[PDB]
DNA sequence: CTGGAGAATCCCGGTCTGCAGGCCGCTCAATTGGTCGTAGACAGCTCTAGCACCGCTTAAACGCACGTACGCGCTGTCCCCCGC
């Protein structure tokens, strides 16, 4: 498993921004973005298998990240519960 | 094994102010989630409103408080009116 | 015989208006479950995943991206631009708190 | 005499005995109030209409017979005190309010 | 009455200074009464209402702090 | 009456560090109120998590998990070295 | 035999006997266990000794030989980890660390 | 202004299908009734601090004159992102 970041495609990105409201986009934008949420999933994944280590499991479920995403502030409904 | 869920009391209400309106499960699911979400602030909330007065009970009372701290304004007086009058319909029957 | 091309801009407007009514994901599955692997590849080996895990990660990562280009829509906007910068996001990543 | 549940009691669709169950079970205190399940019960049963009450109207309005959760988003985020108590929560396959400023309209 | 006009502009250049501010515009000052006004309300109103749950009729700094505490807003130093 | 806080300990720990530097009230009210933030954050975490796989008991390993999700990195790892010796070191004591 | 505190034979300084006592009043589980207390007052007696070492740093670079408020902001707005962990902890009289955009500056 | 032209979108039948919702058996969690212990509701007492007042004092706010630099409008250039 190497060089997956680049799997975001130029794009998915621009899809992105264009449900995000933005109608002209940079060039120098994508790399950014995929740093950025690159970010934004190392943190999330951490806490999620934090949370499955401590239940002494292997498989990650849907409901650790629930816990996860609660954890940071971002609560999402409709996985679980 | 058998989970429960808020489920029944949701196509309840629903049937109640919307008879003709179906529902797909994961919005119902999103509603579960939701009332579960709800119930579990007012709790805490509860739970740090007595902590904080040296309290044993969790009464009518703190849920009242805890309903006014969480909620915004309008929703916050409809709500406070729907539980008094819940607390004494119950209370006299 | 004109090729018969539309002005800059007036594409992104219609696309922008295709996708803020859409509820999908954006982005391709495969690909997205693949970076999740090799992310928690780095914190503990031989991880099973629940297929309403990844999913649950696509739609919370989509959402931030998506609020968070809003954002910078926002900030490029207070700047008389029309075009996003990546200082923007900076700026409202440093805002947000997360910076 | 025959059980009477006291969601009759106090004329509520939502399970008032679940809701004492719940709350001794969370820790929340050491001993819970006999009112104190049923306010929560009213509570969260007239949040509860709030919500689907909006919702259905969202999904009359795009002419469907079902609330599906783009409906649901609709009805929280159109509604100010709804958003407001929402502020923090993503709605999965809930998508966007349709939404664009103005200067970026073709002129 | 005017209370909130005993914000001076004075005040408000010292805290923009503190802020960092070198260039203030003069529309600015409502603005920042206004905003100060709302967060004044939003404090306020859940101090009161702990206070009132408390049966009391002095408010306390711990309402203040837990009000403070449940915005997202920790303070220290008095409790 | 009498209220309890965390005064003697914390002027213990400072002369340990610095054996000559003095502290002013406010500041060690500061430090009373942090030390009851961390101690509330880290309990709740605890009983989060105890909630979580269904168990009536906290132990040692629970404060590990909560602290490796609340504190960030170098932070975690030596807390969790602290912890870990305190707990070998009174076990066999 | 003798009273012999848990500190001492986890050789700690903070109270675990109170800290037990809070964590059993605390209405966070049902029981408790033993090993519990002492990593937790391990744990705060760790964060308390390396926040007190960089107040007495700050306060010793002011050439005072009393932390103050003051030093305590910068000691937590300085360290990376710190502050990120105070990140919505607001502490009084601690001012604000100072910094002036380049922009500003005189040129 | 203003028809055409071309592309994009809408809409209305026509067809298929997965699940929303209803039905059913069962069982375990809610209910009912009675016991008992104890938390807090309540009355009563104390005395602390919060409120109000007054008189000085002086630092700060205020008003104003004045001058300049900066936010803004305007224009020309080019390059780079969009439509295909």
């Amino acid at each position: 498993l190497r060089d997956n970041i680049q799997g975001i495609t130029k794009p998915a990105i621009r899809r992105l921004a264009r449900r995000g409201g933005v109608k002209r986009i940079s060039g120098l934008i994508y790399e950014e973005t995929r740093g950025v949420l690159k970010v934004f999933l190392e943190n999330v994944i951490r806490d999620a298998v934090t949370y499955t280590e401590h239940a002494k499991r292997k498989t990650v479920t849907a409901m650790d990240v629930v816990y996860a995403l609660k954890r940071q502030g971002r609560t999402l409904y409709g996985f679980g519960g | 094994t058998r989970k429960e869920s808020y489920a029944i009391y949701v196509y309840k209400v629903l049937k109640q102010v919307h008879p003709d309106t179906g529902i797909s499960s994961k919005a119902m699911s999103i509603m579960n989630s939701f009332v579960n979400d709800v119930f579990e602030r007012i709790a805490g909330e509860a739970s740090r409103l007595a902590h904080y007065n040296k309290r044993s009970t969790i009464t009518s009372r703190e849920i009242q408080t805890a309903v006014r701290l969480l909620l915004p304004g309008e929703l916050a007086k409809h709500a406070v009116s729907e539980g008094t009058k819940a607390v004494t319909k119950y209370t006299s029957a | 015989k004109k090729p018969h091309r539309y002005r800059p801009g007036t594409v992104a407007l219609r696309e922008i208006r295709r996708y803020q009514k859409s509820t999908e994901l954006l982005i391709r599955k495969l690909p997205f479950q693949r970076l999740v692997r090799e992310i928690a590849q780095d914190f503990k080996t031989d991880l099973r995943f629940q297929s309403s895990a990844v999913m649950a990660l696509q739609e919370a990562s989509e959402a931030y991206l998506v609020a968070l280009f809003e954002d910078t829509n926002l900030c490029a906007i207070h700047a008389k631009r029309v075009t996003i910068m990546p200082k923007d996001i900076q700026l409202a990543r440093r805002i947000r708190g997360e910076r | 005499a025959k059980a009477k549940t006291r969601s009759s009691r106090a004329g509520l669709q939502f399970p008032v005995g679940r809701v004492h169950r719940l709350l001794r079970k969370g820790n929340y205190a050491e001993r819970v109030g006999a009112g104190a399940p049923v306010y929560l019960a009213a509570v969260l049963e007239y949040l509860t209409a709030e919500i689907l009450e909006l919702a259905g109207n969202a999904a009359r309005d795009n002419k469907k017979t079902r609330i599906i959760p783009r409906h649901l988003q609709l009805a929280v985020r159109n509604d100010e005190e709804l958003n407001k108590l929402l502020g923090r929560v993503t709605i999965a396959q809930g998508g966007v309010l349709p939404n664009i400023q103005s200067v970026l309209l073709p002129k």
